[PDB]
């Protein structure tokens, strides 16, 4: 991420989002359709909850104040080996303590 | 005084080694004495268990009576005697004044030893003065009789072992039974009810020899049925 | 019994001829199937299985001195070194 | 001893076994770093194992090593002359 | 004429200590203290001397041995008394026992012991060519008695030997008791057998 | 996820139990134990992990997919940043070690060729493969008185 943000920034909740994928620097094109609002935003700027259920976001995203605005944008949308490469490092310290037990 | 025991065997042949090889691993070599243990049951026709028991040992010239045995020797009666058996017919029973004579008593998870308390004896005379009369006097008539011999290997902590031999004499005529090789014992003769931590490291220097001895020949005791005095 | 034991002894001695000397037809055919830019891998393991192995006939070497030793081969009596003086004694009156 | 035969006839078939999984030296991405030395060590642990059993079985096999008395006459004759011709 | 023996079923321990006195111009050396035991086993067969008996005696170690209806032998619980070529046959327990602890705790059943009676703490004193021990008894009807020993070295002289006892023992003013002089087999080969006749006997047993 | 990932896990539990033992004979030192007994007893337990080990390659389509950190939960608040650098992985100097891998991989290399260098690096592992089959062919080349309890009867005079 990144702390000159935080520091005039004054993060929040909802526009604390931006402050990640602008922070990590990772985002591309599919989080750059978040752009596209954004971009709408600042361009654009010049029941029926049985018509909703996400519900893998239904059953979490919950109770989100706007991603609805995305949601929207979200209506028209469309490693556990790196954990085990240091317990293989586990391996070579047990591999050259028992290289050095050997002599 | 409770003493415990066990016992094995193997051939004539390869005791030619083991003699000399209880020699070499007891520090003492084997060495020969006579023991003749006979059987009385109590006068069986009392009625109102423990046979009568009884033993000796006794001249040279008197076992082997042949030319003084065939000249005289020490380990020279190992490859001499299996089925000429008899050296003497026991002259029937034998025993009016006895003779030092002796007995005792023993009774009934690794090992067994039975409580053993003895005693022993000087002479007799009398009415019923003899040893068979006294005997059967005493109460207890004979059963049957049993007799020995054997060589014997001193080592530590009091230990010996006696390669035996032995013969059956009776009514129909006495024969060795010491047949198809030979025999060895050893024993501990403790403290009455001596300590049991004794009787944890009475078996354990018994151990070393038993897997020690075993694969010459197994070490391994013998039946209960087989062990009680019971007739 | 002292010869089936140094039955199995040299029964177990030529096992061990079908031993170190499988450790040279291993070391042969990685000359033959040479010349190559690689090659050197069988040297590093040939090279090490052939001077590993090789050691392996020095054990070899060991056995036949022991069947050449069948050829070649409180407490004391010292009681006859009272022999041992008993004939100094004499031979100072002698 | 017919069990140093069964485990040394086993160690026979270790000899067996050790140029079975050595020789055998093998021509994923964390594993096949690690099944590299896992021979290195297993291969040659087990080859100091039948070197081991080269050891046990060199100098194991070396395991495999394992009167003029006259009666009393030149006895109490001297037995004499020794102390009597000692002091007198 | 080596051995003899006597006992008294009237006495007290306080007329014990007293002979001394009297019997002090005898005695040159105090031995050693010896101790005893008597019993009798009665056998629980059915029917058929049916009376079995039993004793002990410690003087420098111990030994049994038992008598009924003319017929005995002798026994020990000592290794030194038996030859160690007794042992040497390996015939030899090593674990000598109590012939009281063999025949009461293992002979429970038929022939368990039917009297006890004995004393203690006994002592010597030395006449000449026969010496003279002393000790008391106790029965379980209170006091018992007194009993005491003589043996003679040479045996022509058992004739003045049985005729000096009586002798110091007129001089005891005091009430009969008696003794027995018998041998058992006409053989009386032991000086320490033949006196355990003139005990058993003498103790009219 | 995984529902037959934790019986993996149970797997990766059995093999870590290699050093359970394994560490806590360390401590059992300075005292001097038994080389072989142990030596074997930690080879023997080291040698499942590369096992378990090989049985996670099966699985190495979720480790790929990997399947990874969907997973933390807890909101640990800070204090598991040092769960972090724990769920983090990664790798350490091994890493250092794993360059000593990149210059034991020395030359080589690419840039170095662009296939057929490769496909003589293939080529030169297969003909690797022969020599094996000339080598396992060359090597089948030399490869009565009765038990003394009755005797004991018989001591009870049983015949
Ligand atoms: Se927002
Ligand atoms: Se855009
Ligand atoms: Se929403
Ligand atoms: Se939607
Ligand atoms: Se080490
Ligand atoms: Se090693
Ligand atoms: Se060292
Ligand atoms: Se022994
Ligand atoms: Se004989
Ligand atoms: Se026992
Ligand atoms: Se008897
Ligand atoms: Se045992
Ligand atoms: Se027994
Ligand atoms: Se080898
Ligand atoms: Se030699
Ligand atoms: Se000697
Ligand atoms: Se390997
Ligand atoms: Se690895
Ligand atoms: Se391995
Ligand atoms: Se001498
Ligand atoms: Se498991
Ligand atoms: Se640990
Ligand atoms: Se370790
Ligand atoms: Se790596």
């Amino acid at each position: 991420p990144e702390w000159i943000q935080v520091f005039g920034l004054r993060t929040e909740n909802v526009l604390d989002y931006f402050a990640e994928s602008p922070f990590f620097d990772k985002t591309s094109n599919n989080q750059v359709i978040k752009m596209q609002r954004q971009f709408s935003q600042l361009n654009d700027p010049n029941e029926e909850e049985f018509a909703y259920v996400d519900p893998a976001r239904r059953q979490i995203l919950f109770k989100y104040p706007m991603y609805m605005q995305l949601e929207e944008e979200l209506m028209k949308l469309d490693i556990f080996k790196i954990v085990q490469s240091r317990l293989m490092s586990t391996s070579y310290h047990l591999n050259s303590t028992l290289e050095s037990l050997y002599d | 005084v409770q003493q415990l025991s066990l016992f094995g065997s193997i051939g004539d042949d390869g005791y030619d080694l083991l003699i000399s090889t209880l020699t070499t691993i007891s520090g003492n070599p084997p060495l020969l004495y006579n023991s003749l243990c006979t059987v009385w049951k109590p006068n069986p026709s009392y009625d109102v268990p423990n046979r009568i028991k009884l033993s000796k040992e006794v001249p040279f010239s008197y076992l082997i009576d042949e030319t003084m045995m065939d000249k005289p020797l020490n380990f020279r009666i190992l490859k001499s005697f299996t089925n000429d058996k008899i050296p003497l017919n026991y002259a029937m029973t034998r025993n009016e004044s006895c003779s030092p004579w002796s007995l005792q008593i023993s009774d009934i998870r690794s090992v067994s030893m039975q409580t053993i308390a003895e005693t022993i004896i000087l002479s007799s005379a009398g009415k019923n003065s003899s040893v068979s009369s006294l005997m059967n006097g005493l109460g207890y008539v004979f059963e049957f009789q049993y007799l020995t011999i054997g060589v014997k290997f001193f080592m530590k902590h009091g230990l010996i072992l006696e390669l035996q031999k032995i013969w059956q004499i009776e009514e129909a005529g006495n024969s060795q039974i010491t047949s198809g090789g030979f025999l060895l014992k050893a024993y501990i003769n403790v403290s009455r009810g001596t300590d049991i931590d004794r009787i944890n490291y009475t078996e354990t220097a018994l151990m070393n020899l038993k897997k020690e001895l075993q694969g010459y020949i197994e070490l391994s005791v013998p039946d209960r049925q087989s062990m009680d005095s019971r007739v | 019994y002292i010869q089936e034991r140094l039955k199995s002894l040299n029964d177990i001695e030529t096992q061990l001829c079908s031993m170190l000397q499988e450790a040279s037809q291993v070391t042969f055919i990685f000359g033959e199937l040479k010349r190559g830019n690689e090659s050197v891998k069988p040297q590093f393991e040939n090279h090490v299985k052939q001077f590993y192995e090789r050691l392996d006939k020095s054990t070899t070497q060991l056995r036949k001195e022991i069947q050449l030793l069948d050829e070649n081969v409180q407490d004391t009596e010292k009681m006859e070194e009272q022999l041992d003086l008993l004939s100094a004694i004499l031979d100072p009156s002698k | 001893q017919a069990l140093y035969e069964k485990l040394e006839q086993t160690r026979t078939i270790l000899s067996v076994k050790l140029a079975e999984l050595i020789n055998m030296t093998t021509i994923s991405e964390l594993a096949v770093a690690t099944t590299s030395v896992m021979m290195v060590n297993n291969q040659t642990m087990q080859l100091i194992k039948n070197v081991q059993d080269l050891l046990i079985l060199t100098r194991s096999i070396k395991e495999k090593w394992l009167f003029d008395e006259k009666q009393i006459e030149e006895l109490l004759d001297n037995c004499i002359e020794t102390f009597v011709a000692e002091k007198t | 004429g080596k051995s003899a023996v006597i006992f008294v079923e009237r006495a007290t321990p306080a007329t014990l200590t007293e002979l001394k006195d009297a019997l002090s111009n005898s005695i040159l050396s105090v031995r050693d203290p010896w101790s005893i035991d008597f019993r009798t086993y009665r056998c629980s067969i059915k029917n058929l001397s049916k009376l079995m008996y039993s004793i002990t005696f410690h003087h420098h170690g111990r030994q049994t041995v038992l008598i009924k209806d003319n017929s005995a032998m002798v026994t020990t619980a000592a290794a030194a008394d038996i030859p160690p070529a007794l042992v040497f046959n390996g015939s030899s327990t090593g674990v000598p026992e109590s012939i009281d602890t063999i025949l009461s705790s293992k002979l429970s059943n038929i022939w368990m012991q039917r009297q006890l009676i004995k004393g203690d703490a006994g002592e010597t004193l030395i006449l000449d060519g026969l010496t003279v021990r002393l000790v008391n008894l106790f029965s379980s009807t209170g006091f018992k008695g007194l009993l005491i020993e003589l043996q003679a070295d040479e045996a022509g002289e058992f004739e003045t030997k049985i005729a000096g006892i009586e002798g110091h023992l007129a001089e005891i003013r005091a009430k009969e008791y008696k003794t027995s002089s018998d041998s058992l087999g006409p053989d009386t080969s032991n000086e320490i057998c033949d006196l355990a006749y003139q005990y058993v006997r003498a103790l009219e047993l | 996820p995984g529902q037959a990932l934790d019986a993996v896990r149970m797997r990766l539990a059995q093999l870590t139990h290699s050093l359970r033992r394994i560490r806590d004979e360390m401590s059992k030192a300075e005292l001097p134990q038994w080389y072989t007994l142990q030596s074997q007893l930690n080879v023997t337990l080291s040698q499942l992990v590369s096992v378990t080990s090989t049985l996670q390659h099966f699985q190495e389509t979720l480790d790929s997919t990997v399947v990874y950190p969907l997973p933390k939960f807890p909101t640990t608040s800070h204090e598991s940043l040092v769960t972090t650098l724990l769920r983090k992985k990664n790798i350490p100097e091994v890493d250092e070690w794993m360059k000593y891998v990149r210059e034991t991989s020395g030359v080589t290399t690419a840039l170095l060729k662009d296939e057929e260098i490769e496909k003589l690096l293939q080529q030169d592992r297969e003909i690797t493969n022969w020599a094996r089959t000339t080598f396992r062919n060359e090597y089948g080349k030399h490869d009565p008185f009765n038990v003394d309890d009755v005797l004991k009867f018989t001591f009870t005079g049983e015949k």
